[PDB]
Order: C-alpha cells, then structure tokens, then sequence
C-alpha cells in the first residue's frame, strides 16, 4: 500500500542516517522504525541546527586530526557572540552558570544549581543564534552593494550558530531530556552537554552526588533518540563530574561497585550523625532540629550514643555548647565537631573498597587481584573472594543521612564513567577545578588507549587563579595548543562574558563619575583606533538592510579631524617610495601590540602585507600634561631600505599625531644611537641624551616640526631627498 | 543595640511571633525565624493576593472541617471556565498538571503528565485564571458603583477571591526546584499548592509509579514552608502521596519506608535484573537486533551464567526460542511478542523468588512453630531494629536486593496502608 | 451603606493623594472618582515601584533645588546595573535601542523602530529589578554575620531601583500607553518616557510627530494608570521636534504657526510631481520602479505635474539616467540622484516658508507681526492678515505622499511642545543629536520663564563624536555638572552599555587568540588590584546566602602568593610610625578607571598622608622600569624621615623594577633621588634638570632591606 511504502521508505533512508560514517562506534539503544513512528506525517525541517550541526562536526574532526582545538569563552550577549566571531574564534560555548547568574523578567539571579526552567538555557542561546543569523544577513546586504574588489578586500565573517549549550543533568529523566534538546535543536544550537550528577543537588562547588552510569547513559541515548526523530546529527558531549564527587545516590551499577566505599561493630556513620545532632539540640540548640526529619528507632540511637560517648564526640559538643553560650550563630562552631566526628568515624569504621579490603587479607597475585577487583561487580568480586579470603565489608553502614552511597571519587572514577559514557556521546569531557595538563593527559590516554577517534572537551574555570600554578606566562600561551595535542578539540572558559561585563561595567561607571563626557571620548577614541564596528552603531545593528526594507515595504514612497590620519604618513612613503624606485605601495598600521594594551604598534607594511618596520611604543603624560613617547622597540627589516631617514618621517608622524614633547628610547641598540644622533642634526630632536645600552631621551625641535607639516611639503620633500 | 540590630530584632520577633500563630498550630519547621528574616533583604516586597487569599482560604477550610462539610470542585482549562464556576458559586479552583500537559504552550507540545514542561508552567496557566479572577471583580464593581442600592440588594454579588490550589508536582527536583516552584506560584497569586511522593524523572498518572523516601518529601514540603514563610504568604501546603498504586521505591534508606519493602525469601534464585537482561540477551543472540537493550549494563559473565541456568530451568529459555520462531514466520515489529513472554517470565520469577515482607516473612516462622503481637512489632520497625528482634527468639532467609528493578529501584506492598504510614510521617509538615 | 462608605472613604484618599504636594502644577484630565471605579475590591500592591517613585523623586528635587544632577549610561545586563549602583551611581536609564539591538528569544536584534512587542522593555527592566533586589538580599545577609566594627568599615551599597525606562510613543493609543505603563509598573519601574512620534513611523535617525493634544493624551493616559496602581511614577515628557521635519495632523492650534506652506501657488502638489517622476521611469521601461501604482491619482494631476516636471527640466534627468541606467545593464543609486535634485527644484520653485515668515514678506509694524503669528492659529492669522490687508500660501500643496505636513523642527519648536506638555509632565527632555551647552540653555531658559520648577533630563548619544565639537578634556569631564547647573537633573548616555559590552568582547576574543590563558591571568589581576566583586564569583551570585537556604530547606542534615601584598608595607610603616612616636594603612589602585597609571596613597585614621603616582614599563627583553609623574609627603613634619624610600622600596619589590624614572621632577626630587644614591638604594643617579631623573636600582642592597630579620630595615628607618 502507499501508506506502507511511504514508512518502508523513511525507514530505509532513517537506516542508511543511523549507518553513515558520521555514527561510526556509536550504539544506538533504538532502531530506525522507533525513530519513524514519532515522526508523523506533516513535514518539519530543523534545518539551522541540521547544517550547523553537520559543518561543526566535520570542523571538530578536522582539528582532532590535526591535534588543533578551538579555544572559546560563554558570551554573556548576543554582541559579544557575534563580536567573538568577527575576532575570528570558531564556535561558541554556552554554560547554565551564566544563565543562573543572568536570571530573567521571572527568574530571580543566583547560584547554578540548574533550578531555573529547563526552558531557560534554550532560551538565552535563541538570542544568540538570531543574533548571528541577523549579523549574516546585514553583512550579506551590505556585501551586495560592494563591487568584486571590496568583496575581495573587505573581509566576510563566519557568523554560522556552532554552539555547545549546557543541557545540565537533562532536568530530570528521559522525558525532560528530550524535552530540553528539542528546545534546543528548535532554536538552532547545534550542541548539548549532559553530565552524570543528580539533578536534585547540582552544583559548581564538594558535596557532588553522581547517578548510575545507566542512567547517565539513558540521558545520553534519549537525547540521540529525540536528534534523530528530529533528522539534526547533534554533537552529544558527555561530562563527569566524578574527579570531585564523593557522593553517588545508587549502587545498582555494576561499573560503579568498583568504587564504593564500605566499612564492623560500629553503627552507622547515619545514626552517628542524627544522634551528635540530638545532643546539641538536647543540649540547647533549638537551631538544629534535623533529627526531626528522621524517625530513627531508640536502638539505633542507643547504640549510636554509645559510640559517640566512647570516642568522646559527645565530650566535643558539650565543649562546642558551653562555647557558643559563653560567646550568636553556630556555624564555625558545629563545622568544626562534624569534621573532627567525620575524622573519627571514618578512622574506626575502616573505610575501604572492597578490593582494598581483600587486598589487605591477601598478606592468586596482590597486583593481580587489584585488576579483577577494578573490572568487577560486588557480586562477582565476593565470588571470587570466597574462592581463594571473604573479609568483613559493608557500604550500607558508610551511608550519609540522604541515603547516599560514598565513592571514591578521582580521575580513575571520571575515566571509568567516561569509557562507559563512550560509545553513546560525540565528546567527553571530565570536570575540573585546576588547570593541569598532567590530569588531563591521564584522562586522555587512558580515554584514547581504547577509543583513540573519541574528541574531547576541556573547562577553563574563570575562578581558578591562574598565577598560583606556578606557571611562566608563556606556559599560559601555551596551554591551549598543549590540550590540543592531546585530543581536547573544544575547549572554554565557562562563564568568561560574565566576568569581562562586570568589570567593563565598574570601569566606565567609575570613569563617568571621575571624568565625566570625557570617559566617551577615551572610549570613543579606543573604538577608532582599533576600527571597532561600534565606531557606526546604526550600521551594527543593520541600518542599511532595514532601509531598503521600508524602501521596498512603501514602493520607494516613504519620505573635524579627531586624529591625524594614518593617510598622511602614507602620503609622505608614496613621496619617500618615488625617490627611491620602488614599486611597493606602503600602508601603515596603527593597534594596540596586544589586545587593551596601551602600547601600541605602528607597521609599515607592503602589498604581500609583509612587515617592513614597525615602532612599539606608548605615550605618558607627565603631571602637568606633557606627552612622551615611550620607545621599546623600533625595526627596518628591509637592509635596503635602511639609512634612507625612513624612521625619520615614522617618528615625524608619531610626533605630530601624539604632540610628543620628547622621546624615550627603553633600552637602545647601537642602530638607535646612530639613528636619533643623525636625527638630531636633520634638526628633528634639539637635544640628545644616551646612556649606551639603558636609555635615551631626545626633546623634539617644535619650529622644526611645524616647518616640515606645513601642507606645501617643500621642506618635508627636501628631507626625503638630501 | 544599633538601628541595623533593632531592625533585625523587630523583624525576627514579627517574624516567631508569626510561626507561634494558631495557623501553625502542630506544624514543625525545621529552620528557624532567623534564618527567614536573613533571606528577605532590606528593599519591601508584599505578595498581597497571594497572602490575602491564603488567609480567608485557609479559614474557610477550617470552618468546612469542624461543620463536616466540603467544597466539590473541579480544574478549569481556561480562564473563563474559572470566572464561571465561582458566578455558579463554587467557592474554591482546582488547578492540575494533566491539563496543563494536554494544553501545552507556545513552546510546549501537548502530551502525557510526566511533568516534563519548564517548572514555570503551572504557575504560568494559575497566573491567566487569577488575571481573569482579579479582572472580573473589578468588572463587576464598576458595575456596582453605577447601580442605586436597591439594585444592589437585588442583583448578586459574585465571590471572585482566587482560592486556588495548584500542582506542584514532584517539586521538579530537589529544595532549590520547590523553592522556585512555590515563589512562582505566589508572585502570580496563588495561596495553595500540593507535592507528591514520586521520583521527578519517572512521575506518572495510572502503573509503574516509583517512589521517594518520606525524608525526601518532608524536605520538599520544609523548604516550601520556608519560601512562603520568607515571602509572608501562609500558603496552603498539601502533601499526596501516590503509595495507594506504587510498586517502586527509589531508596530504602528511610525506616518508615523499610516495613513495606519486599524481599525473596527463596535465596537461591539470581536476581530480577540478571534474569531480564539474560532473557533480553537470548533474542539479541537469537538474531532479534531490535532487542540490544542489555548493550546498556555491564553484567558479568558469572551473573549471566547463573540467570542463564534459571531460565533454562524454568521454561523461560523455552518461550524465547518460540517467539523467535513466531517472528521470523512472520521479522515484523517484535513489540508485541516480546511482552508476552517477559509478562510469563516476569510471573515466573515472582513466583519462584517468593516476594514478601520482612514482616510477612519471619511471621511464617512463628506460625510453624505471639504471632500477632509480632506484626504490630514489624509494622513500625526499621529492617535492623526487626532483624534485631526476630534473631533474638527466627532470622528467615529475605532479601529485597534480589527483587530490585534494572534502574535499582525496590519493591515495596503498595496499599492503602503504606499511604497511611507516608501521610502519618508528612503530617506535621 | 458600608459599599457606599467603602467607596466614598477611598474617593477621599485619592483625593488627598491628588492634592498633594507631589503632583502641585500637575493636570489632570479625570477626578478621584473615575480613579476609584477602576481598582475593583480585591487589593493589589505594587510596592517595589510606589516605595521607588517616592524616594526617587524627592531625591531629583533635592538635586534641582541644589542645581546637581545625576549623570548615568544605560546597562546591557543585570550585572552592568548592579555594577553601576556599587560605583555610586544613584540611578539608571534603560532605552528601547539597546533592547532592540538585544533582540529576545522569539525577536530578531535590529535597529529602533520600537517593532518589538510592548512587553520587550518592560521585560528587560525585570531582569534589572530583581538582580537589584537580589543584590540587596545577598549583600544584607553578609552583612547580618558581619560584627558591628566591620558593618562601619565595609561601605553598604544603594540597590533601590530607581529606573527611567522607555516607552517609546506609547505604541499605540490610551490603552497601549495604560497596557505598558502596568506592565513597567508590575516589575517595579518608577519612571518611564514617552516620545511625541507618530508610532509607525518612530526613528533615531524623517522623524514625523503627532499633534499635541495627542501627546497630552499618552501623558494623561499613563498618569490613570499610575494613580489607579497607587504609584507616584515619574513621567518624562520628550519631545523630537529639535530634529523633526514632519507632523502627521494640522489639527492642533499649537502645531499650526511652525506649518510650512507654498507661496507660489500655480507649482502642482510635491505628491503630484513625486508620483508623475515615478511614472515616468516606470513607463520608459524600469518596471522596479511602480510606486505610483500604490496611488489613484487623477489625469489632471499627471498632466499638470509632468508640465511642471518638464519646464524645470526633470523629466530630462529621468530620460538621461534611464539611459545611464540601460547602458550599464539595480537603479538604486541613479534614482537618488535625480530625487535630491527633483526634491532641490521643487522646494525652490515652491517657495517653502511658515504663513508668518509670508506675510513678514508683504510687510515691506514686522516684529510685532511674529509675535502675533507664533502665537496664532491658521485661521486667527488669516483673519488679522487680511483685516491689516494677505498673500499666497498653502500648506496642503507641501504635503508628502504618505499625507504628513512639513514643519519647522528645531529649539523653538521643541519648546513650544514642551510647554504645552508640562502641565502634564513631572519631567521635560528635548531630543538632542549635537551635545552643546547653549542650545540646553535655549532650552531650559525658556521652560523655566514659564514653569521655574520644571525639572529636565538631557540624552547624551553614544554615537555623537565628542573630539569633533573643540572642546577641551577639561571641558569635556565639566559638561554634566554645567547640565545640572541649569536643571537638567538626570543626564544619561543612552545605549553606553551596549558599547562598553562590545569593545570588552573584542578585546578579550582577540587577546585570548593572541596569548590564550594569560588572557585571562591579565583579567584576573586587574580584578585582584582593583578588589572587584568579580574576583569571587560564587560569593558575586550569591552563594553565601543559597548555602544557608539548603541548610534550612535540609535542617542542616544535607552533605600561594601572586603579588607582594599591601600589608608588608603597613607593617613597615608601623614601625616607622613607632620610632616617630606617631595607624597608617595602603592602598594601590589605578589613578583613573582602566588606567595603567597607578596611585599608592598613605592614610591615617581620619584618611592621605602621601601617595606615588606611577606606572610600571617593560622594556623588549621584558625588564621593569617604575615611572614616576607625582608624590607627596603631604605632612611637612612626616618629611625627610624616609617615608618615601619605605614607599619606593616596597614599589621595587612589588613591580621587580630595575630603574626609576621622575618625569619633570622638582628640586625636593633631586635632593631626595641624591640622597636616595648615597643610602644605597640607588647605584647610579642621573639628572638632567626639570626634564628627568633616571636611578639604577642597587640589587644587592634591596635584598638586604627585604631580609625577614627586618635588621637591615630598622636600621634605615632610625638612621
Ligand atoms: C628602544 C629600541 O627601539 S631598541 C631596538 C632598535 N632596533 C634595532 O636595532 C633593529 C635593527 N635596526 C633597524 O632595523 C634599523 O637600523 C633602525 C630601525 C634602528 C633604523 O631604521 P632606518 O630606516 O635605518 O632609520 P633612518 O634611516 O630613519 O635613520 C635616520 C638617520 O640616521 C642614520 N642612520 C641610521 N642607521 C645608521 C647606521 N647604522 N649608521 C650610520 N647612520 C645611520 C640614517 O642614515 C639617517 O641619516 P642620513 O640619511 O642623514 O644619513
Ligand atoms: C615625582 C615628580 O616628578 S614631581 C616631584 C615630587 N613632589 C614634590 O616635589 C612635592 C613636594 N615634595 C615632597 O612632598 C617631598 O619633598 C618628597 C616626596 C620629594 C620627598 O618626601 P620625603 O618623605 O621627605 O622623602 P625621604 O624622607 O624618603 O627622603 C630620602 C632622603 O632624601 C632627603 N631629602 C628629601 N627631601 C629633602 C630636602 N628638601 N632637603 C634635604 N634633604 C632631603 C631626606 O632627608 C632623606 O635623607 P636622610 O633622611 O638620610 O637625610
Ligand atoms: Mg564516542
Ligand atoms: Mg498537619
Ligand atoms: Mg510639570
């Protein structure tokens, strides 16, 4: 029938989808019929995150091969995500830290503990694709009124949405999952990020509690599954938090009973806990009523009681008590009694894995034993141990008040959840506090040693303090490209817009109340120098586009130099390049040296865009306002085109733009003694001091300079020649 | 003491005087008025609806209690349903999550009630039925104010307080969720809201309904408190518990929760889960690639083995080799075969486990050999404090981590008593 | 009855609110009475906006008595607001332009047409408000575990949201302006503005305004709403008539003299000749061009039209560019050209003046005259022309296609609207383009004449090219105060976040590209230095006051140096101030905003005995040199008891400087840097008199001082 031919066929093209190369060692929990009979019969067509989705992979795979990543940050506005790809940056993160600190018209800000609507994320990110869909668009306009050779000179962005947007733990199970990457994928994001914690007690801080690698997998192979019905190859990156967590709250996983921690003749570490809570509240601290919560029976309490006495815990809060009532808030106080009642229990209780219990019995092979124990169920692990040494164990006595399993949390955890998490997820990533390629390298080899295809993903706090690793700031450069050789192709710094908008905001909200208008200007100035977008906001936004749509919508019926231009000293190189026969056209280039620095470059550069000279320097004012500029570095390249007094007109040009006093030379060579002395008698300088090899200083001949800038150019052109 | 102190001061007496209030009478907080009055800043809020409608609603309620007497209402699905039923005379509004999934939104599909929608959109539906409300009162009073008094005498005045209670379902995960759930509902409003006992993944309307420790749902229904006592709203907490119907537990770490679970007394067979993944493994081996489902877990060998000889034994091996048989005649969707088969085999297993009660279990013992002195004894014992009891004077062979699920979730004797225990436990709350 | 009492007592209430000083000079266009009937009998309370508006308002009164003002820029995300208030800053201004380059979720970013729906600024307001009141509330739970002592100590920020936000021309009629205003209202906004633009038309660039009783009406409209939501919202009142060259009415009396007319009557209507061009294109073959066919436009009108096109040598043009147009092979820029041109010939031809400026012309007593006319009605000025004996002129013919009248935009204008609405108005704002003190004052002197008690509000574009007026920087830092000078309480640079928000994100993009992590290791430490918020972003967000929430919600039951520090100097300084039988403390902080110039300044107990002005430089090879531009020992008794070289010797030690140079230094610098040279902190001197001293830092002997025995030390601090 038509009817059976049309699903036969979609189907057959469904399969051939889930076949391609673009899946290869990817195991699907569902098959192609699964996928069709929730598609309907009515069209739709995803077709932004469908192409995003294809190019961002292929992009990713490239960069793998070639041990290269994309290093990115989470923008906090649509203008920095568009702003990130005109600087050239090739895909964009997007973090549910920065959405909670954002909140919205019915979300108060706060800590990220994924409470906002799982709508949320989505939402901030359909900002960001429309954003980049308009940039395209006005760019595109703009393009089209352009000859060819402003197209070829004029430079194109890549404003295509590659984003990888936080999904949190999928808000839940497999419903909100699918739910949350429909949002997703319905707005454009071609990306999601799913981690194994529990959704109920998510956080970016200690206390982490993790899922069953099962259900983290579910997680995973529903967001495949709702991809697919959908016809989008999304890029699934799956995350663990295990290197942290010390908490899990199930031991039905086989692949976690491995880690689990166990104690005995001493009651549980619960009942401890609630009855050291009962005595501070016995004892006067109406504050802490938890025990209220539970309906602990009197011989747990008993026995409890009995233990807290014997380790003299129950001394402690008699001391903690007396304390508090001779000095308020209880805080410092019951934190300190836990940790040292912490301490105690776990010291009594020996806590241990299983497999570092029969290992201590063994006193088959100690090393050898270790690797079954690893690889083993508890089930199969006191099977065995029976066989050859069963000792005492028990994981239920070791269970927090929640009824939360302890773990041994580390990178051996995070490798096991991630190996596991493999074969359903396009990238892996394991959380991390520090920055340190040795934890990353152990993650990655033992990650590649079985999957050497698997890409994976790289967080960069914005908390971490970088300068208290020890590093040297060219060990900081070279971090990026060091998580690239390793196989992390995406790597970001979370909540970076965030950071860069508050500090932005302090600093003109400070300069508006100590300068007034003149804090526009310096920005204003700033936004020139550079040639920002910014400089023309009417044109940002899409102005001209927007024009010729009123335009067509009415049928046509609707009704001082700031600076001195780079132009003049590339007027003067067009005169001084006549002279001397060359066939090069020199432009001149004027940024600051690195990115918000005050030292800035100058480059002289010729039609290859080869540099032939530079100056780096900066200006200083001194109290009374005078200008220096400070010279660090200054260089012909060219051999041929030195002693020609090419630096000469350079240095007339930065005096004339800055109205520079003197110059100071940090540092000179023996070529900059030569080169200011002979300036000095071209009459440029009235005086020079040199201190060989430290400094020095030449105080410009103002009659001289404004006898060489008057526009008739006679005495600049004799200056050129002789 | 400083004007910051005295503020302070001011405020936290307001704020116990309040708690001490008869509204309270019987309910434990388990946080104090300090720690209210440190979360409410200094710059004035004021829920006026929200707070007002609680008041007369929680009253009214109270008055209906000692009369015996009760309001009868249902949910409206739109706001002119709800404007409706109040001109009838109906003095109160349900509002629920079913109908709210069925509706959808703009950017929701409409489906099922598995809370699966953004935690706003309840809140979203109440804030259209009290905008509706609000609106008509003022209707109705400008009406009122052009009408001499004996057409007032004459002409009724319709009640539009909005005395709604709205579903807050699971809480939509942990304390943050509820906190923001609740100060949803009551910037739009709503004086009322009620939480259930389900794990928020797996929240259902029935068969397979999976519960939460009671500590898990008296920290819901705490943290609620403390976001309505923050915003000055007595708000009208309802706890359900959904234990009539369930069969599931996600923990059993909570004592009052351990007298229900359900355990194998016959110790020798393997566990559920090794049995279902090794029946699911045969048709994968048999050829049905459809069914990869054990791709999922890492089960050992011996595990297998083990469940293997079980199914084998037990005819189970039998009727999967049938139904492969059946399909390939026929390789059209399996979905069908492959029921019928678990649904014998999931029979097979609980008959031969012998699923019952700690409680159950050691009371068999005692009737072989005071019996229901015992029962009394179990029903409110944790499972070490029973062990304890029964070993001193018949320690019966029970396990209830051989009947867990594949999830991990136990068993437990859902019923009107296992109800009776969570609503006793959440009562003060 | 008790609902007639109920009724008559709020009446009463209303009236009082009414009558009160808040609103003196205000009127209103309805009573108490038709307030009351609108608030229904369940209550509602609106608080956040109704404590704002209060506190804010009689704040911008105290400014205007004081002739102060605030001066603020309009925030791009919760944390710029936030931000701001933690700088000072006593208010904010929040702008349908950068809501419109923002976009939203469901709307494309894009210019300001105030296309988006009503609810977008509203909307964007409440993420403001409640990152406000959130602050507060994590900053007020700090402060509650603080002790006494560090409550006077750590300075406490204002969060109260006092916000002026955009209502763009109300987008619509009386209940669109009543619909927004409850909106702003609902999220706790106390201020808002509406603009007298047609509102299909609304631009920031052919502005086109509305009548002024229309205006009045938006302004009234919005005063119901706040008096029925018992909010005394602050309502400003802008005008675009400085700029404006369009209205779409001549109803209004008051609209009327600043009418533009043609004096030459036997010239064809602008449309006529407009749609005729067109036509004439479309018929010679560029079928693009078919704007005509929107219009039904009479045979009689096309004849005398293109009669008129001919003669003055139009349809030549047309015929020329068609020919440009075939030849080359979109006709977008040579269409232009011939319209400017066609527009030029039409306007001259025409005649194009006010009925005033006409019958000054026939008049040749003439300056009693203008008085009259500015004053006047059409028909008033008619019926005195012709009594004193009447020239040409229509309006009508100088109508646009759309139907909109021209008029003369500029100061005067925009005055003449901006008294007619402040009786209606709490604040007046002409939209400026230039920034310019004396057109302010045109502005200002003529509003206060009338209304001495008027407060103003001044916009500052973002995009006006400050360097291209010639003022001064000096000029240029007063501008705001000499705004305030002449009432104009609250100044505001319009979309300045939107700005800011760029050029951060090109400049770390870029610097993360250039230097990867150490692009971010720089952040870091300008927050370390400064001692941002930012430094500790869990706390920032609010953690501190979240984790006691958890605690309470689970009843407690749930589970290396990088810069030498300030405090090494203080220490220092203890025991100077010991041996000198004098508690001075340090602070190092940029000397402006973003600067690399920093300031290390000495306070006392009371606050600065001394300070440094300095800025570190590298040279290539990535050596330090600290430059010195200024310091002080302020004190003249604290003077030479070697403060300053316990100042330089912790600078050098801070910054690993190899060198100090003083830039212009005075003579007390050459005794001191001398001196300096023979204490061995300084190997070399050198010293060209009032231009620079350069000193070569001695190694060895500030290893010496910086020994943990503090030997060495003790001994140059006693000498
Ligand atoms: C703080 C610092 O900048 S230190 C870093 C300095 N950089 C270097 O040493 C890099 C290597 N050197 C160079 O690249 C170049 O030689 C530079 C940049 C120093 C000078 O560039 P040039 O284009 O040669 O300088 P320019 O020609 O303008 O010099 C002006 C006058 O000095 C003279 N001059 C320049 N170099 C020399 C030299 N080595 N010997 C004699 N005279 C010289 C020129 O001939 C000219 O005078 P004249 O035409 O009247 O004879
Ligand atoms: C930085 C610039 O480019 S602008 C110039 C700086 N500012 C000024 O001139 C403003 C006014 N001047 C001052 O405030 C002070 O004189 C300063 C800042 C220059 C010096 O401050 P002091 O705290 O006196 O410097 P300090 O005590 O460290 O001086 C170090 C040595 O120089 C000597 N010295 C400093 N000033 C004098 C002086 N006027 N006469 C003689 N000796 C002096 C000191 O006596 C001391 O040596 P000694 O104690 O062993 O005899
Ligand atoms: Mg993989
Ligand atoms: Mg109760
Ligand atoms: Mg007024």
């Amino acid at each position: 029938t038509p009817f059976e031919q049309d699903f036969e066929k979609d189907v057959a093209a469904t399969q051939r989808y889930f076949d391609s190369s673009r899946f290869a060692g990817i195991i699907r929990l569902y098959t192609a019929r699964q996928v069709v009979e929730q598609r309907g019969t009515i069209p739709v067509d995803h077709i932004v995150a469908r192409e995003a989705a294809g190019a961002f992979y292929e992009r990713l795979r490239e960069l793998f091969a070639a041990r290269k990543s994309i290093t990115t940050f989470g923008p906090y506005s649509p203008g920095q995500a568009v702003s990130m790809k005109r600087m050239g940056i090739e895909a964009i993160y997007l973090g549910g830290w920065a959405t909670s600190a954002k909140g919205s018209s019915t979300e108060d800000p706060g800590p990220d503990l994924a409470s906002y609507p799982l709508s949320q994320v989505p939402d901030d990110a359909a900002v960001l694709v429309r954003a980049l869909l308009t940039a395209d668009r006005n760019q595109h306009y703009l393009r089209l009124q352009m000859s060819e050779r402003q197209r070829a000179a004029t430079p194109a962005y890549d404003f295509r949405p590659f984003i990888i947007a936080d999904a949190d733990t999928g808000h839940g199970g497999d419903p909100h999952v699918r739910n949350l990457i429909r949002r997703f994928v319905e707005v454009g994001v071609p990306g999601y990020h799913i981690e194994d914690q529990r959704p109920g007690t998510k956080k970016c801080g200690g206390g982490k509690v993790l899922v069953p690698s099962d259900e983290q997998i579910k997680r995973l192979n529903a967001a495949r599954f709702q991809l697919d019905i959908m016809r989008v190859p999304g890029i699934i990156v799956a995350r663990t938090d295990a290197e942290a967590a010390n908490l899990i709250d199930s031991r039905a996983d086989e692949r976690d009973q491995p880690f689990l921690l166990g104690a005995l003749d001493v009651p549980s570490y619960k009942s401890c806990f609630l009855a050291m809570v009962r005595r501070f509240y016995e004892l006067g601290v109406k504050e802490l009523n938890g025990h209220l919560l539970y309906a602990l029976g009197d011989s747990e309490y008993a026995a409890a009681g009995g233990w807290l006495e014997r380790q003299g815990i129950f001394g402690l809060v008699s001391d903690a008590v007396n304390a508090w009532r001779e000095d308020q808030s209880i805080d410092g106080i019951f934190d300190q009694v836990e940790s040292r009642f912490v301490a105690a229990w776990e010291d009594d209780a020996g806590l241990m894995t299983y497999g570092e219990a029969v290992a201590d019995v063994l006193e088959m092979a100690p090393e050898e034993w270790r690797a079954f124990a690893a690889r083993a169920s508890l089930h199969a692990a006191r099977a065995k141990a029976k066989e050859l040494a069963d000792p005492p164990w028990d994981c239920e006595l070791a269970k927090t008040p929640e009824g939360y399993y302890q773990i041994r949390g580390g990178i051996p955890y995070a490798i096991a959840k991630s190996l596991a998490a493999a074969p359903f997820a396009d990238i892996l990533w394991m959380e991390t506090k520090t920055a340190d390629l040795a934890d990353a390298r152990q993650f990655a080899e033992a990650i590649h040693a079985e999957f050497p295809d698997q890409m994976l993903a790289y967080n960069l706090s914005p908390s971490f303090n970088w300068d208290t690793t020890g590093m040297t700031d060219e060990e900081m450069r070279r971090f990026p490209e060091e998580l690239g050789k390793m196989g992390f192709v995406f790597n970001f710094i979370t909540y970076g817009g965030h950071q860069i908008d508050g500090v932005a905001a302090e600093e003109f909200a400070t300069a508006l109340r100590q300068d007034g208008m003149l804090a526009l200007a310096r920005l204003q100035r700033k936004m020139r120098l550079v040639e920002s977008p910014y400089r023309t906001p009417q044109t940002l936004v899409g102005g001209p586009r927007s024009d010729a749509a009123l335009a067509a919508s009415s049928g046509r019926t609707a009704t001082v130099q700031t600076e001195v231009p780079r132009k003049l000293l590339e007027e003067w190189l067009a005169m001084w390049s006549g002279h001397y026969q060359l066939k090069d056209k020199l432009r001149v280039q004027l940024r600051p040296q690195r990115a918000g620095s005050e030292v800035l470059e100058l480059g002289i550069h010729g039609e290859s865009d080869d540099k032939l000279a530079n100056v780096i320097f900066q200006p200083i004012q001194d109290r009374r306002g005078r200008t220096i500029l400070l010279v660090r570095d200054q260089n012909t390249f060219g051999a041929e085109l030195r002693q020609k007094r090419l630096m000469t007109l350079i240095h007339l040009w930065l005096v004339h733009r800055f109205k520079a006093q003197a110059v100071h030379y940090v540092t000179p060579t023996d070529d900059n003694l030569y080169q200011t002395s002979k300036m000095k008698s071209h009459g440029i300088f009235t005086e020079v001091n040199q201190e060989v090899g430290e400094i020095i200083v030449a105080e410009v001949n103002h009659p001289r300079i404004a006898e060489l800038l008057t526009p008739d150019r006679v005495a600049l052109r004799k200056l050129i020649t002789k | 003491h400083t004007p910051f102190e005295q503020d302070f001061e001011k405020d936290v007496a307001a704020t116990q005087r309040y708690f001490d209030s008869s509204r309270f009478a019987g309910i434990i907080r388990l946080y104090t008025a300090r720690q209210v009055v440190e979360q409410r800043g200094t710059i004035p809020v004021d829920h006026i609806v929200a707070r007002e409608a609680a008041g007369a609603f929680y009253e009214r309620l109270r008055e209906l209690f000692a009369a015996r007497k009760s309001i009868t209402t249902f949910g409206p699905y739109s706001p002119g349903q709800a404007v409706s039923m109040k001109r009838m005379g109906i003095e109160a509004i349900y509002l629920g999550g079913w109908a709210t999934s069925a509706k959808g939104s703009s950017t929701e599909d409409p489906g099922p009630d598995l809370a699966s929608y953004p935690l706003s959109q309840v809140p979203d539906d109440a804030a259209v039925l009290v905008r509706a409300l609000l609106t008509a009162d003022r209707n109705q009073h400008y009406l009122r104010l052009q009408m001499s008094e004996r057409q007032r005498a004459a002409t009724p005045a319709y009640d539009f307080r909005p005395f709604i209670i709205a579903d807050a379902d699971t809480g939509h995960g942990g304390d943050p969720h509820v906190r923001n759930l609740i100060r949803r509902f009551v910037e739009v409003g709503v004086p009322g809201y009620h939480i259930e006992d389900q794990r928020p993944g797996t929240k259902k309307c029935g068969g397979g309904k999976v519960l939460v420790p009671s500590d898990e749902q008296i920290k819901r229904l705490n943290a609620a408190r403390f976001q309505l006592d923050i915003m000055r709203v007595p708000g009208i907490i309802v706890a359900r518990t959904d234990a009539e119907a369930a069969n599931l537990i996600d923990s059993r770490a909570d004592e009052r929760d351990q007298p229900f679970l359900l355990g194998a007394t016959k110790l020798d067979v393997p566990s559920y889960k090794s049995c279902f993944l090794a029946m699911v493994r045969r048709f994968y081996e048999l050829g049905v690639k459809e069914l990869n489902g054990h791709l999922l877990y890492a089960l050992g060998d011996s595990e297998y083995a083990a469940a293997g000889g079980w199914l084998e034994r037990q005819g189970i091996f039998g009727l999967v080799s049938d139904a492969v048989n059946a399909w390939r005649e026929d390789q059209q969707s399996i979905d069908g075969i492959f029921d019928q088969v678990e649904s014998r085999f999931v029979a097979a297993w609980e008959d031969d486990a012998g699923l019952m009660t700690y409680g159950e279990a050691v009371a068999d013992v005692l009737e072989f050999g005071a019996p229901e002195e015992w029962r009394a004894f179990a029903a409110r014992a944790s499972l070490h404090a029973a062990r304890a009891k029964a070993k001193e004077l018949a320690d019966p062979p029970w396990d209830c981590e051989l009947a867990k699920t594949p999830e991990g979730y136990y068993q437990i004797r859902g019923g009107i008593p296992y109800a009776i225990a969570k609503s006793l436990a959440a009562a003060p709350f």
